[PDB]
């Protein structure tokens, strides 16, 4: 019955400040401490601090002192966390969780994703990846698609309008100088390409763009 | 601060087998430790508390043990649904700290990577750039190393890598490596090579090409 509904994703520029919320329901809000946790690939899960809704008393991890500020609104059974002087290092997923003195963090919020960037919304450049000299060895050939320089995530990618689903690998986007870059691989029989056309279809909702890029065999 | 150490970032297993994940606290915390399970894109889920008690609803195949500094989360009759990451946490004293996590992945027979290399496209060159791409597909185990060489010399600046998670169909892994240079930089050299070293072979898998030569 206990539930923790967190606010949606946040996308801001460095130096800004954000106030995330965690709405508690299904239990007596003032009876348990509310904890906040940061999660990043490089730093794993880090405890930020805790607050006792009963009187607002707070405890902080020295690492986040001055960065996060915990507060609550008793009447609305809501917990809040403000993060200030934001930098790219604050980009992560932040969870609220109900603390039990002896039972640990029994219930967690779904998490709120925070992205702090100097970048602006930008459609990607879609480049074809055709094997060198259009060669191949076995009975298969691998082609690719390079989706470079877009912001923010995500992009949707299919091969031949999705008709080619097997033999496809789309790699996780990687950040680079404020923008994202992603690539996708597709393997077909050599009797399929270049005999038939293979096209990469790429959409970037945030910029309302949709692009199709045909993979052409080429010579020097 | 109390440091929680999960020596194993990854552990291989198979459906039906039993696995034990280790976690050690830098100081005595008695039985005040919990274990959480997390699947990609989701929040952690409480599994074990006070070192050995299961939360309500948790499967009986999950058991915890240990007291003091050394702890263990053991999963018996591992199920596909159990494939995820597990973190230990001490909630004895502030600051509360977590372990770095241990990922559970499916065991399978070793597989050599299929390597493909691609030159920068005419489209990108026109925009003053040049990315050389290398795909290392469907290999196992996950550990692999790639090196870029330009005219025989290894190159490290300008390289960006991306790894997929274990494939749900063949339990293999794939990787993409991209070397990005300026157009002028790219046209200053002739030989480009992608080299991968994997457990499956004592010698590197090499894929090369010479600019403007077929």
């Amino acid at each position: 019955q206990a539930y923790l509904q967190e606010s949606g994703a946040e996308l801001v520029r460095p130096g800004a400040s954000v106030k995330m919320s965690c709405k508690a329901s299904g239990y007596r809000f003032t009876s348990y401490n509310m904890h906040w946790v940061k999660q990043t690939p490089r730093q794993g899960l880090e405890w930020i601090g805790a607050i006792y809704p009963g009187n607002g008393d707070t405890s902080y991890n020295q690492k986040f002192k001055g960065k996060a500020t915990l507060t609550v609104d008793k009447s609305s059974s809501t917990a809040y966390m403000q993060l200030s002087s934001l930098t790219s290092e604050d980009s992560a997923v932040y969870f609220c969780a109900r603390g039990r003195l002896s039972l640990g963090f029994d219930y967690w919020g779904q998490g709120s994703t925070l992205t702090v960037s100097s970048a602006k919304t930008t459609a990607p450049s879609v480049y074809p990846l055709a094997p060198v000299c259009g060669d191949t060895t076995g009975s298969s050939v691998t082609l690719g698609c390079l989706v470079k320089g877009y912001f923010p995530e995500p992009v949707t990618l299919t091969w031949n309008s999705g008709s080619l689903s097997s033999g496809v690998h789309t790699f996780p986007a990687v950040l680079q100088s404020d923008l994202y870059t992603l690539s996708s691989s597709v393997t077909v029989t050599s009797s399929t390409w270049p005999s038939q056309s293979i096209t990469c279809n790429v959409a970037h909702p945030a910029s309302s763009t949709k692009v199709d890029k045909k993979i052409e065999p080429r010579g020097p | 601060d109390i440091v929680m150490t999960q020596s194993q970032k990854f552990m291989s297993t198979s459906v039906g087998d039993r696995v034990s994940i280790s976690c050690k606290a830098s100081q005595n915390v008695g039985n005040i430790i919990a274990w959480y399970q997390q699947k990609p894109g989701q929040s952690p889920k409480a599994l074990i508390y006070l070192a050995s008690y299961r939360y309500s609803g948790v499967p009986d195949r999950f058991t915890g043990s240990g007291s003091g500094t050394d702890f263990t989360l053991t999963i018996s009759n591992v199920q596909s649904e159990d494939l995820a990451e597990y973190f230990c946490q001490q909630y004895s004293s502030f600051p509360l700290t977590f372990g770095a996590g241990t990922k559970l992945e499916l065991k399978r027979a070793d597989a050599a990577p299929t390597v493909s290399i691609f030159p920068p496209s005419s489209e990108q060159l026109t925009s003053g750039g040049a990315s050389v791409v290398c795909f290392l597909n469907n290999f196992y185990p996950k550990d692999i190393n790639v090196k870029w060489k330009i005219d025989g010399s290894e190159r490290q600046n300008g390289v960006l890598n991306s790894w997929t998670d274990q494939d749900s169909k063949d339990s293999t892994y794939s990787m993409s490596s991209t070397l990005t240079l300026t157009k002028d930089e790219y046209e200053r050299h002739n030989s480009y090579t992608c080299e991968a070293t994997h457990k499956t072979s004592t010698s590197p898998i090499v894929k090369s090409f010479n600019r403007n030569e077929c």
